[PDB]
RNA sequence: CCCAUAACCUUUGUACCCGUGAGAAAGUGCCGUUGCUAUGGCGCGAUGAUCUACCCAUGGGUGGGUACAAAUGGCAGUCUGACAAGU
């Protein structure tokens, strides 16, 4: 709530992100880069034993991140890991890449995509900062335009609001994702099609994607936070979807 | 004697940690500046002295392809600094930028070093005021002493248990009110002999080098004609070398 | 090469459809007007979308919200008078910038959105 | 170069040795060192030829000028491969201007070193000039007529 | 026939020739499909014969640049000039796999006698060859993949964002809080030089009040034993001695009472002073060249308010980008002062987003902004 | 060792203080130029009008805060005390 509470951090079931409880619950993660808040976002630190040495956790908008409804609504499974690598469709900003970077944490990398230029320039800032995120400025239709860049990648998440979603989602995936690779897709239905039913845009979607050899495994809807999206998580298998 | 100033002493303590506090926060301003630029170095040393001579050594990454740098760090991890300067992250730099980089590391420099006079200044006013103090348990500590507890005839006022307590008091008072287990090395854990030893034998090398301490620090302070040595000093250094020696020497697990 | 800033401006057609859309914003209070309101409007996420002038003096002050207009994913459109803007907000001077705001109980929710899918076509 | 002295020193396959040198210059331009070889075995060729020429004269320019222009376009390539290594403000491009330059004529000199050998080194210096290194030239050339 | 295929790195390019062409009409199946996975079967399949890498970083970004548009570079073609066999152009074509189907033109009309292919075939001997990576490469590709990847990265990046030093502002952020540290070091050394001198001078320590001048009178006058006329002269060409301090210095100096203080504490003393002196010299230089970065950056904020309030401004806002983006409506700077305050507060909002996206300002709107600022003031 | 190298209060040094969004004020108004009347400037704004204790007749002294400084003010008092180790 106020900036003087003291809370108690806990490890969760995904690793990476932990609860913050105090009088109120918060969903939060660890800092790389200390002391520096990018939006503005209320952190919590604590000391750690030499002397102790002071680190620095961050709160996840709920609100504002299209994933942070993933954790808060409950996926069974998010392939992003502590060790592993992140494809990254669609930073719009540090709003979600730094949080990304937070999870994945020191050893693994993020690879952030996106092609308008101020948010590029926004987004090389923030990997000057922060090590383990590289931006690339490029469109994210044309792997062939940036394939020396991006070397066989775990898990691809993908937040883009074109008509192209699941063609481009295909195409990336073919590309850089390992075998048996994780894939995560924020869809809005508004930003696909409108007079067509949000439901029955899922299923166009989620069939569409069953036809390109990802098979889903579940589906949130994130209902309390944002109207009408959902989450949908799947596997890539490239070999006997049944 | 106008040598004997135990005020200067101890402003010259307090001066001590301020400026090693302000060396590291000054650091940390080089280090953010030249990670703007070029973060590997920053990631691959940290000892600030060294990392501020090679910002006045070299000063971009085609120089420091060009340069050597033997004598400020060992080769295996200057030409890893190479191989990051040969692939890095980084910008290219503007003149103006690059001079007030150079101006800030010659100013790192001259902290170090004047840090390093300053403790000399120390070492030799503290042999110059208490000397058996500083042949028994070390200058650094020996000016802690003075300084938590004021002066140097109310430090040899007080008696030799309370000067093996002397540093955790807080510990100390919160221990007796809730009547637990007494702090037993308080501040006496930076000397060399407490160094030496390990464990139950540091809580007695500590009961045995405050007692000692003790008797150093009577003669010093309250003596007519000191002689400046300090073989009292040295005989107690040499019992308690003796009784060190015993007491690592015995042995616990059967033979 | 690369394009002036206000990318994209609009056909005559579109900015008329637009300016009797703000207009009828402008009658139900769904309107809302100032680049300073448009801000604050983006920030609290109750902006719906957003017209924008090309002609103020100068640009920059206009040309600060795309970022934030991306950021949201919200659509931007130009028009090349802010005196017909204003004249179209029904106010005493030129605007150079409105948002029109959420309402699902409006009586111009279909043409509103009938006009952001336009604009979502010709981004 | 290895490749090349083996074709040459036992065979003298001079012209498979030429091929050889074209497409290591191709794949490596950046080498003064091949630069240096693919010279030497020019004017090698060249002295071959000449003491063939010579040897039938008694039983019973050129080729300075493919050396020059050898010599030219190695400068010239040189000279953008130092630019483009660590290719940036005013002043930092008219310090690493004076470096290059610096660089690319103590090469020249170099081959100077290696060495109508007036009129090559004479074809150089007028080459070079289209401070102390101006006195260097100046030197050089009056020295060299003095050779 | 799918004889060769053609891969690229991070660092430079490599072609391997195939020996066993998977039989394709199966490729949709589980079998072929963990061969594609598993390394027991892919060198089976696929052997290194070339591979030439980059000399050079900037040449490796504008290689990657070359690749990423379409264009073939001159490394590439020497590498297929000494890597492709001689083939004919009506007769048996000796076919390349290549992952570009757009690529696939510039190599067609550059070499006559290769066909190109961009098939799955080929996306599936390159995603193998992607896989197993630096495992394949028998030791001879030197240096991390990781590390190259990450340079490579950030210069591609960099290079078609069309990135800037002087749209930075994070030399303004750390320039401004360090030269807070300075101020507070350097008054926090006055007082310790005030007091450890002033068991030499109370005299002084009442006397003189600046800092630069106490430090100043401690470099000049040793102690306050060693004073002559030529030292009053020099004083004099010092602070003053019109104000009649040097007269009160010296004589409080016949009368002082405190320790006449010995050679060492003489000593130490001056090397605190001139270490102090020094610091203030780099804080005034520093200074400077902060007004000087701020003219470069973003000098409406110096027209119209001034270039350390500007400064402090940004150093608040965390970024000139977060500046543009706060609101004229919640911005905090520092009834009717007030109202004079909200004014100057929204024309600063306009003239940092100016100064923000403009590449450079517009000094004469700075005047109207100003002008306008003082006729509001004569207003009210 | 987690901080008496301080933490908190208290006493003195530095400070200003009760987000909304279209409504305010209510030949000439004040000057300029030119002579045998012609006339020069401006008269609200979306780029934002308006809202964000106590005494004494645009002074002080009380009243309360947070960010910064000094205290040899306060909380606040300095462990046990005759065996051990080898043969």
């Amino acid at each position: 709530a106020r900036g003087g509470a003291k809370v108690v951090i806990e490890p969760h079931r995904h690793a990476g992100v932990y609860i913050a409880r105090g009088k109120e619950d918060l969903l939060v993660t660890k800092n790389m880069a200390p002391g520096e808040s990018v939006y503005g976002e209320k952190r919590i630190s604590v000391e750690e034993p030499v002397p102790p040495t002071k680190v620095e956790y961050r709160v996840w908008n709920p609100f504002r991140s299209k994933l942070a409804a993933g954790i808060m609504g409950g996926l069974d499974e998010l392939f992003i890991a502590p060790g592993k690598k992140v494809l990254y469709l669609g930073a719009a900003s540090g709003t979600s890449v730094s949080h990304v970077s937070d999870v994945v944490g020191p050893e693994g990398v993020v690879y952030a995509v996106e092609f308008s230029h101020r948010p590029g320039r926004e987004l090389i800032s923030m990997a000057k900062k922060r090590p383990n995120i590289i931006p690339i400025i490029e469109d994210a239709r044309h792997p062939q335009k940036y394939r020396m860049l991006i070397g066989m990648v775990d898990c691809v998440f993908a937040d883009v609001a074109q008509p192209d979603q699941a063609r481009i989602i295909a195409l990336n995936s073919h590309m850089f994702l390992k075998d048996q690779g994780g894939v995560v897709i924020s869809i809005k239905a508004n930003c696909i099609d409108s007079t067509v039913d949000a439901e029955t845009v899922f299923a166009r979607e989620v069939q569409k994607l069953r036809e390109e050899r990802i098979k889903p495994l579940e589906q949130l809807t994130l209902e309390p936070y944002e109207r009408d999206h959902c989450i949908v998580v799947g596997r890539y298998m490239r070999s006997g979807l049944k | 004697s106008a040598d004997k100033v135990d005020v200067m002493i101890i402003q010259a303590i307090a001066l001590l940690d301020d400026l090693d506090k302000e060396l590291n926060t000054y650091a940390m301003r080089c280090k953010e500046w030249y990670g703007w630029h070029f973060p590997e170095l920053a990631k691959i040393v940290t000892d600030s002295v060294a990392y501020a001579r090679i910002i006045l050594t070299m000063g971009i990454r085609s120089k420091a392809s060009e340069t050597d740098l033997s004598e400020i760090l060992p080769e295996e991890i200057e030409e890893r600094v190479k191989t990051a300067a040969e692939v890095s992250m980084g910008t290219e730099i503007t003149q103006t930028d690059l001079d007030n980089i150079n101006a800030l590391a010659e100013q790192i420099v001259e902290f170090a070093a004047y840090r390093e006079q300053l403790s000399n200044y120390l070492s030799a006013r503290m042999k110059a005021i208490a000397p058996n103090l500083t042949q028994l348990v070390g200058e650094l500590v020996g000016a802690r002493l003075i300084a938590h507890s004021g002066s140097l005839i109310s430090l040899a006022k007080s008696p030799a248990s309370t000067i093996q307590i002397l540093g955790a008091e807080k510990a100390l008072f919160r221990a007796l009110k809730t009547k637990h287990d007494t702090p037993k090395y308080g501040l006496l854990y930076h000397a060399s002999l407490v160094g030496q030893a390990t464990g139950k034998n540091k809580g007695k090398i500590a009961r045995v080098l405050a007692a000692k301490a003790a008797v150093s620090l009577r003669y010093d302070a309250l003596a007519e004609d000191r002689d400046d040595s300090g073989d009292i000093g040295l005989e107690s250094r040499a019992k308690v070398e003796n009784r060190l020696s015993q007491l690592e020497g015995r042995d616990l697990r059967t033979t | 090469a690369p394009n002036p800033k206000a990318f994209p401006l609009a056909d005559a057609a579109l900015t008329q459809q637009i300016l009797d859309v703000v207009q009828q914003a402008a009658n139900l209070r769904q309107l809302k007007k100032g680049a300073n309101e448009a801000t604050k409007t983006l920030n609290r996420g109750i902006s719906e979308f957003i017209i924008m002038a090309a002609d103020c003096e100068p640009i920059e002050i206009l040309l600060h919200l795309p970022l934030l207009c991306e950021d949201k994913n919200v659509p931007y459109v130009f028009v090349p008078s802010r005196v017909a803007l204003g004249r179209a907000c029904g106010v005493s001077r030129p605007v150079i910038a409105a948002s029109i705001t959420t309402n699902d109980a409006s009586a111009i929710k279909t043409q509103i959105y009938a006009v952001k899918d336009k604009i979502e076509t010709l981004l | 170069i290895s490749c090349a002295k083996y074709e040459y020193e036992v065979h003298a396959n001079f012209k498979s040795c030429r091929n050889i040198f074209q497409n290591g210059l191709r794949f490596n331009p950046d080498v003064p060192k091949l630069w240096y070889e693919y010279v030497k075995f020019e004017l090698n060729f060249i002295t071959k030829l000449i003491n063939r020429r010579k040897v039938m004269g008694l039983i019973n320019a050129l080729r300075g000028d493919i050396a020059l222009t050898i010599f030219d376009v190695c400068m010239k390539t040189l000279g953008k491969h130092y630019i483009n290594k660590h290719k940036s403000d005013s002043k930092m491009n008219i310090e690493l201007n004076k470096e290059t330059l610096n660089y690319l004529f103590s090469e020249s000199l170099r081959y100077i070193k290696l060495f109508e050998r007036d009129y090559l080194i004479n074809h150089v210096l007028q080459f070079w000039k289209n401070p102390e290194l101006y006195l260097k030239t100046v030197m050089i050339d009056i020295t060299l007529n003095i050779r | 026939p799918i004889e060769y295929l053609l891969f690229e790195e991070p660092t430079g390019y490599a072609v391997f020739k195939v020996k066993l062409q998977q039989d394709d009409i199966g490729s949709r199946l589980k079998e072929v499909q963990e061969q594609i996975n598993d390394f027991g079967a892919f060198t089976k399949l696929i052997e290194l014969v070339s591979f030439a890498p980059f000399k050079g970083a900037a040449e490796a970004l504008e290689n990657a640049n070359d690749i990423s548009e379409g264009l073939v570079s001159e490394s590439l073609k020497a590498i297929l000039d000494l890597n492709l066999p001689k083939a004919s152009s009506k007769k048996k074509n000796i076919t390349l796999a290549i992952s570009d189907k757009n690529l696939g033109p510039s190599i067609k009309e550059e070499f006559p006698y290769v066909d190109c292919i961009s098939n799955e075939l080929a996306q599936d001997l390159i995603r193998g060859v992607r896989l197993h990576g630096e495992k394949l490469f028998k030791g001879l590709q030197s240096g991390d993949l990781e590390r190259a990847q990450l340079g490579l990265g950030h210069a591609y990046s960099r290079a078609k964002v069309k990135f800037s030093v002087q749209k930075n502002d994070n030399h303004i952020i750390q320039a401004i809080a360090l030269l807070d540290q300075l101020d507070k070091d350097i008054n926090t050394f006055a007082m310790r030089v005030k007091e450890w001198y002033g068991w030499h001078f109370p005299e002084l320590a009442k006397l003189v009040p600046d800092n630069y001048t106490f430090a100043k009178l401690v470099l000049f006058i040793k102690d306050k034993a060693s004073l002559n006329d030529d030292s009053l002269h020099d004083l004099a060409a010092l602070l003053n001695e019109d104000s009649g301090i040097a007269q009160r210095v010296i004589d409080n100096a016949r009368i002082s009472m405190g320790q006449d203080i010995s050679e060492t504490d003489m000593e130490n003393v001056c090397v605190f002073a001139q270490r102090v002196a020094s610091l203030a010299d780099y804080r005034r230089q520093l200074y400077d060249y902060l007004c000087e970065k701020m003219h470069t950056v973003a000098p409406n904020l110096s027209e119209l308010i001034g270039e350390v309030i500007g400064a402090r401004l940004i150093s608040h806002a965390g970024s000139l980008t977060n500046l543009s983006k706060q609101a004229a409506s919640t911005v905090q700077i520092l009834k009717n002062k007030g109202r004079i305050s909200r004014y100057l507060a929204n024309k600063c909002s306009m003239a940092s987003r100016i100064d923000n996206y403009s590449e450079e300002p517009s000094n004469v709107f700075g005047s109207v902004l100003k002008k306008q600022v003082e006729q509001r003031l004569e207003f009210y």
